[PDB]
Parts: structure tokens; sequence; C-alpha cells
RNA sequence: CUUUAAUGUUUGAUGUUCUAACGUUGACCCGUAAUCCGGGUUGCGGACAGUGUCUGGUGGGUAGUUUGACUGGGGCGGUCUCCUCCUAAAGAGUAACGGAGGAGCACGAAGGUUGGCUAAUCCUGGUCGGACAUCAGGAGGUUAGUGCAAUGGCAUAAGCCAGCUUGACUGCGAGCGUGACGGCGCGAGCAGGUGCGAAAGCAGGUCAUAGUGAUCCGGUGGUUCUGAAUGGAAGGGCCAUC
RNA sequence: AAUUCCUUGUCGGGUAAGUUCCGACCUGCACGAAUGGCGUAAUGAUGGCCAGGCUGUCUCCACCCGAGACUCAGUGAAAUUGAACUCGCUGUGAAGAUGCAGUGUACCCGCGGCAAGACGGAAAGACCCCGUAAACCUUUACUAUAGCUUGACACUGAACA
RNA sequence: GUUUAUUAAAAACACAGCACUGUGCAAACACGAAAGUGGACGUAUACGGUGUGACGCCUGCCCGGUGCCGGGAGGUUAAU
RNA sequence: UGUAACGGGGCUAAACCAUGCACCGAAGCUGCGGCAGCGACGCUUAUGCGUUGUUGGGUAGGGGAGCGUUCUGUAAGCCUG
RNA sequence: AGGACCGAACCGACUAAUGUCGAAAAAUUAGCGGAUGACUUGUGGCUGGGGGUGAAAGGCCAAUCAAACCGGGAGAUAGCU
RNA sequence: UUUUGUAUAAUGGGUCAGCGACUUAUAUUCUGUAGCAAGGUUAACCGAAUAGGGGAGCCGAAGGGAAACCGAGUCUUAACU
RNA sequence: CCAUAGGUUAAUGAGGCGAACCGGGGGAACUGAAACAUCUAAGUACCCCGAGGAAAAGAAAUCAACCGAGAUUCCCCCAG
């Protein structure tokens, strides 16, 4: 409900995305996770989008 | 008048599926249980639901070890 | 979505019908043999609030409002508007 | 008159080479982000219609 | 922004004048022996009214319809999916408007790993300081804790703390568990790529069990897989998702 | 109270005795002023109550007169009906027995009467529930629509401000 | 006076009166896709609707709600 | 409504308990005769048997095997004043 | 003079009994109300099915009325007997 | 007949005779059966016509995949133990 | 005023009936959707007009696939 859902978009050339949740009104700094990109087959940084 | 109860749940079907000396093919669930009532022993894995799954097509055998006497589940290899 | 039925709400449950928010002040829920149920609801207008009297049936009634009445601190005036601050979370309000 | 096919079942099943039927699993159209990717791997390929509800599929599509 | 004036301003907003559309249920004349109709003049209205199409409003005037089920008759009241315990008769399962409680989440750390640590409550002594804060010692033993109800579990801790961290990873998955079915659960291992650790190893979320909804229709991103003569595209499909 | 629940309110009148009637009080569950309030002569096959006269209404029925009923001659229906050689009782039993069990009683068959029973006859219960039944009716139910109403284009033009 | 022909004749309906309201006449309104008719060969002392119901004394306060009437600054809003 | 709380008569055992043998009692069981299904078999056969083993209550319901009726061919045949 | 009065015809339908496989699918008998009027009656017109008409009862519209009758869609549909 | 259960005082039938309720069409699947057999069979139509022509077609011998595409393999996947 | 409008007279034609088929104008609802409103039933029933022995359609501003086919109607496939 409160904890809305965001979209971690890959910082590689492709548009693979992970989707997840984040409570924005308590910790509003963006997520800078480092996840596996199955298009590049590498482990590049992901970044929050809507 | 009225009532406030009448609510329960889908019975989870727990307990032991494969008993004592009864050959189990690897990966076969043996005990489906809430916590670690039965602990994993030789050749038997423990899942994320404390379901002790077999790991080697063999027998079963329960025991009691250490200084806590916890039924333990091993796997004789046949 | 927060839909309400008229046999449910007690008092203070803020409802939203006909483009305006309403506070319920009180409601008397009656139903008589060989009739259906109705709740003679003593509402309160919220934007232009004098009073309003609606006698709802048992069905239906209205959606609720985002209607938070929290403590704000008056601290500022400029032209027209009047700014406020929460002493719990420090969010702006105009 | 010849039997008319239920057209909605025609778009959801397909005959395999020994009489069975294949169907797409039914949980993978929306609220997916609360599902684990273990469920969103096993629901992705095609399934086979079970022995119980196989007679209801044969009756509602006779030509396929 | 807020005023002022010039121009091409897009123009609408109304407001007199006119007669030729139009109206006349005003007079006269003729069809005509006819308080109908038509024509002929004249007067008064007059681009209004009225009508057609499109359109917003109002519209029980009128029409088609809906108005749930369980229920110790029905109405009323309560309840409807999920999780925990009992009833449940020591495998599983098991009903009642049987007896009790909870959920419609939270968390980027409260997840992963490595390294350490051990509670509750009384007791005495001690500045402010008390029944109770912090300090010290003892008794005590997990009566504590476990993000949240209950049960099972927990010292190798799953409980407490600190560092590094993103395995809360993609493709699969032998084998079972459990449902009439849709489905749901567990899962060693395999490939790719990472994290932590000297390493052995662990890690595809959290102590487990609630925290949730099928299809259809549609939205966004990706992928030339199709693309109604052909070339594109549109629209479909697949994949990720809402 | 055409309105009052409690309630036959309490008080007074009437009666030997009055839950009704009449007067009054006011604690009006829940009167009330044109969905009219309160009076009101007259009128009413109007509602309640009391009195005189009157009586078989009644105590409590008696008798008489006619028409049926009854017998006889003639004509000649009907509802009804599984079949019946169609008793009482106590029990049992789909839980109220002519039919079962135990038992008692009863010669065969009419006729006039009376209706306690045959869950007697008539009417596929109207009450109650049920059907994803039907009809009408209501409205701030849902979706439409006639009618009313607004503006644009058309019929529809000419002059200036 | 009228009423449920065939279980209800009443306290119901009607009524003269009263008041509100619509209607300026090609009237409101009704019937009708429309023509046309009724209203009415009438014209506000007239007609339609609605409530009340002879007469006597009367008819109190409330415009928040809903309808109605009036107003147009502003906001919202259709076709085009 | 009528005894009406052994079924009734009636019983002081014809009641109760113990122990003992007799007998009654079912469509059970056995005997004797027939019938049908199914499974085995031997040796036969177009399948039967001294055989043998067993089986045969039945609603909803499934399976099997038939009878009879009218009409068409066999049939201008056959039966029949 | 009068929706004045008493009361026959005419019109009605208040009470009671009888009748309720009736004499009659609503009548008879004994009483009862209006009876110069918002009266009654004869003849002939007119208004129609979601329509008429209605001093209003949802009454009446051919012994039918909360939507007539007839024919058709039509063997509507019936998870019920 | 309906039922948990009917002598039931639950339904139904006065009786008799006649009539009165699982059909027909076209598709589809399994069972039997007959034909031919990696083949089988035609539909309209033509026809001196329940013959013979007519192979238009239909099902089957090949699957996998959403599809392109590939083929005794194919899909999944960057690749399959 | 010419002329038209109207009147007259003649000539010729139609009018009405009819079972089905046939083209047009208007057009349901029950039902099915296990309720219902989109939808179905169904352009069905039904109503009205119009002709013929048949009627309507009919000589590509038709399809096709880059090769081609040659008006319309009807039957069998494609094809549930
Ligand atoms: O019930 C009711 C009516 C009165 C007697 C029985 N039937």
């Amino acid at each position: 409900g409160i904890r809305e859902k965001i979209k971690l978009v890959s910082s590689a050339g492709t548009g693979h995305f992970y989707t997840t949740t984040k409570n924005k009104r308590t910790k509003p700094e963006k997520l800078e996770l480092k996840k596996f990109d199955p298009v590049v087959r590498q482990h590049v940084i992901y970044k929050e989008a809507k | 008048g009225s009532t406030r109860n009448g609510r329960d749940s889908e019975a989870k079907r727990l307990g032991v599926k494969r008993f004592g000396g009864e050959s189990v093919l690897a990966g076969s669930i043996i005990v489906r249980q809430r916590g670690t009532k039965f602990h994993a022993g030789a050749n038997v894995g423990c899942g994320r639901d404390h379901t002790l799954f077999a790991k080697a097509d063999g027998k079963v055998k329960f025991e009691v070890k250490g200084p806590k006497n916890r039924k333990f589940i091993s796997i004789e290899a046949e | 979505m927060a839909t309400y039925y008229s046999n449910d709400f007690r008092a203070g449950l803020k409802i939203m019908l006909d483009g305006e928010p309403y506070a319920v002040e009180a409601s008397e829920f009656v139903k008589p043999g060989k009739g259906q149920a109705f709740a003679r609801v003593k509402l309160r207008r919220l934007l232009t609030g004098t009073r309003v009297e609606k006698t709802f049936k048992s069905t239906d009634s209205a959606e609720g409002a985002d209607v938070v009445d929290m403590n704000l601190t008056y601290l500022y005036n400029d032209g027209e508007f009047w700014h406020f601050m929460n002493n719990e979370t420090f969010e702006q309000l105009s | 008159p010849k039997i008319k096919t239920v057209r909605g079942a025609a778009k959801r099943f397909k005959k395999t080479g020994k009489g069975g039927f294949k169907h797409k699993h039914a949980n993978l159209r929306h609220i997916l982000t609360k599902k684990a990717t273990k469920r969103k791997r096993h629901l992705r390929p095609k399934a086979m219609v079970s022995k119980g509800d196989l007679g209801l599929v044969i009756a509602c599509l006779p030509y396929a």
C-alpha cells in the first residue's frame, strides 16, 4: 500500500529491468543495486525508475 | 445472538511421509514440519520449511544424538 | 478504494459523495418489522460546513476522503497564503 | 448441422502428437512483482491438460 | 506580472435600419353556391420565429431490468478469502451460527556472508536517583528474545552486535510433497555471472507458517517472430511488466 | 382522543355491579393549525352509549296453522368412488388404526333420525419458504428513451455602428 | 348527492367555498409522428392545474434539505 | 374411552440365580432332483463331458440374451369356402 | 321558491332470514333510501388495450380486468411436479 | 409415486375398451462388424441412371514451436549433464 | 392585358380477387446468455406496397497475385 513499486532499469545498453518495492516516504534515496543483466551476461549497476 | 469464532485454515498436511527403512530416491521429502522438530542428519538435507528431503537413494532411519536427544534423520545407503 | 455501507459507519468517518467531503457527526440506525433499514445520518459539510441531513437507506453510501486532521504550526504569512509545519515530520503545507 | 467449436477453447489449447493438449499456465499476466522468479520460471513453459479435465476439453473442441 | 496606445488583429458580443427568403390562425379579390385549400394583391412581423442533423442538460412522463447465499423456517443480527491452536478419536484428513485469537504487511537492512557475543527478573553496594535509567558484583538459568497472532522451532543459536556487501541473480532442474482441477510447496545438482570468507564452504530474500485474486480487455519497455500485391509500417505474438 | 404503548391511567357522573359512554385532569410512547386546528344549528339505511314504551330475544319453551320431510303411484338427477367380507379397545406403527398385535363384543338385512370418525367431499394451500419464476407499482436503484431545453451548421440575406 | 355491477355505502369520493399557481390569445394544457382539433366561436370578473372542503373564530415560527423562481461576476462544461 | 406396565389365560414355580443333559426353532447348513453364470481342466472338437472348483437378494445404473406386434423381400410360393 | 317535506310508479340496495348440486352463475320475501332532480328512461351516435372511461373503487370496458378478447410468433421457458 | 422411512390417515386412479411418452435429420467420438490396406473413400454433377464415370476434396502415414524456421527430431536457453 | 389556375367533352388506361415463391418500405418479443443490459433469438414472425411465370442480380471503377483468371445466379468443397 504505502510501500510503492519501483523499476530498477539497467545501466547497460539494453532495457532489461528488475522490479521491486521501496517505501519512498521513509528512505527517499534511490537504489543503486548491482544485479545480473541477462542480455549482457554481466553484472552491471541497476538504477531506480518508475 | 451472534458468534465471533468459526475460522481456521487449510490443514497443512504435515508430518512424516516416508518412515523408517523405506527406500527413498534422492530429493524425496521425508518430513514436512513446522520447525526443526526432526533435525537433518547424514545424507539428508533440510529445506527452507524444515522439510528434511532425502539426498541419496537409500533407506531412512531416525535417531537421537548429542546431548539433547533430538530425533535425527539419516539415510543408510543401499 | 474504501467503500462504505450506511449500516457500518459510526461518527467521524469522513465520506465523499456529490463532489464534496462530508464528516458524519452522528447517525441513528433504525429498521422496523416489515420495512427495510435506513440510517438517518446527521452529516456535516466539510468545505463550506454548516450542516446537512441525509437519510440513507441500508445501501448504498459513499467513498472516503483523504482527510487527515493533524497538528500544524502556523509560522508564516505572505500576500494571501498561510504556511504550516508539522512538529512530527516537518512537511510543508499551504 | 456440423458441430461448432467453442472458439475460446480453440485459442487456449493445442493438440499434441498423442492426443494430449498443451495450455499456457494461468498466473502470469499481471501482479508479477510479488511473485518469486521461481514461480515465474515454472509458469512460463507449456503444461499438459490433466487426466481429470481432459474430457471437458475434447467435448468443447471436436475438430481440433 | 500589471496597466497604456498604435497597427494586420482571430474575431465573437449586441443593436439599430431595410426588404427579397420565411411566417401570418390580419383585410380584400378570384377559383366558388365553400367561416377548408390554392393563387393574386396589401398590411404587419422578419432574417427573428419555425424546422432538419449533431449536441450538453433535464427527464419514473415511459420502457427493459436487477435487487446474493448460508441460516437449526425466513426476515433481522452475524458471516463469506487467508494464517495459528483446540474439537480431531497419538499418520494425513475431518463438521457445526463449536471454543479462542490474527492477516489484506513491514524491511535495501530487519536480506547475504564472515568474525564475535548471551538472556528475563530479583539481590546487595553505589552522586543527584525514587518501585524502576546508568555502573559494579552475585543469585539465576532462557522464566528472555524472535518486525506483527498463535503453534512448532531456536545456544552450532534462527536471539544480540560489528565489518564487507547485493545470491531479494538469469537459464534450467533429477526427485518428491499436496490439491477434483486451475494451482501451491520443497528441492541437491547444471551452466553463466557475482558476493563474503585465508579456506573448507555458505548465499537464487527474511526462524517457518498469513500479508492475497483467475481470465478477458487495455497500458509501457524490449525482441524484425508474423506483417493480407510487394517494400515499410500499423496491429497481433513472444518476453519483461501494469 | 377515529391519535394513549404502559393502561381497564387517576378522579367524577350513570348502574346493585360499567375494560364501553359522558365530564375532567394532563405523565400528548407518538395532537396541532388549508396533506388544515378547534367549535358548529341542520342533515345521516353513519360509529359508541343511556332511558321510556314494547315484546318468545330470554328465563323456558308450549300449542296451533300452512309448505316440505314420511308412505303410495309416475318420471327421475348429482358430487363421489384402488378394491372391500367396511366392530370396540389398549398398544405398535411414516409418530392420532375398520384393516397390525393382544383382547373384548357382535345372528342375517332394512327403514326413520343425529352427525363424533372415515385425517369425509369441493378447490395441484391463498399463509410460510423455495424458483438465479411472472406481473404491475414506487423511487435520490441501474441503463435507456419520448417530451421539454441549450448551443453549432443548414433553410438565411442586405446596410452601417 | 356519488362509489367497489356480483361479500365493504362509510368517517371514503364529490361538493359550494377558500387559497396558491400557470395562462396575453396562433394562450396555458390535452389528443395526434403531422395536418388538425378540444380549450373556445371563450379571452384574466377567463381558462388549466394542485391542495383544502359550508359556516364561525382562525391559521403561529422555520428557506438549513428538496423542488420552484430570479440573478449573473466567477469556476467547471458539449458539438464545432 | 377400557383391564391396559407378563401379548393373553394363568402361574408361587409356569419367578430368579447356579449346573447338567434332552428337544423345538430360519428361505442358514446338509440331503435329493433340476437350472444358470464364471474360472480351471482334461481330452475332444465346430465344442461337449463321469467331470471338477465355485457362484446365482437387489434399487439408481451399466452389460448380455431373447419374445411378440404391424409392414417390405423370399411369395403369382405355401395355407384357406 | 326549493339538489324543500311525506309517499306510489320509476330508480336504488341498508338489515334480516331463506336459498348457497338454488326458481336465479347474486334472486326471493318482510322491512329500507331517493323520488322536480348533481334525477330517471327509450333510440341512435362517439371514445379502445398500456389505450378508453372513472363524484376514484385499481372500479368498469360483453358473466373475463394491477392491463380485455381473438389469431399468430409458439411445441415460448420450466434447474419444478 | 415420492422418500431417511408409507398399511399409511401422503400422491394418483369409478371401471372398461381405443389412443398416449427417448424420435428424426446432420456432424462428432468410442465399440462391434464388413471391405480394401500406406493407403482408404468420393461430394455435387454427368449417367439407357440403387451400374459406370467424376479424386474436387477429406482423413491417415511427422512431429516440435507463439511464430518464422527446423525436421525423426524440435523447442527452451548464451549452451545443455 | 396576354397567360395560367379551374370547368367541360372525348379518347385510352388502371381499380378488385388470388395458396406459395419473388423484390422493396417498416419490424418485434419470448428465448439463449444457466440472472441481465452489449449480444442472441432475427431482419425471424408479422404488417404494407409492387410485379412475374419465375422474379431479383447481371456485362468489372470484379478478384487475383505478379503468374493469371473473365457477367450474374445455383449445387458440392474450402470450412466450423
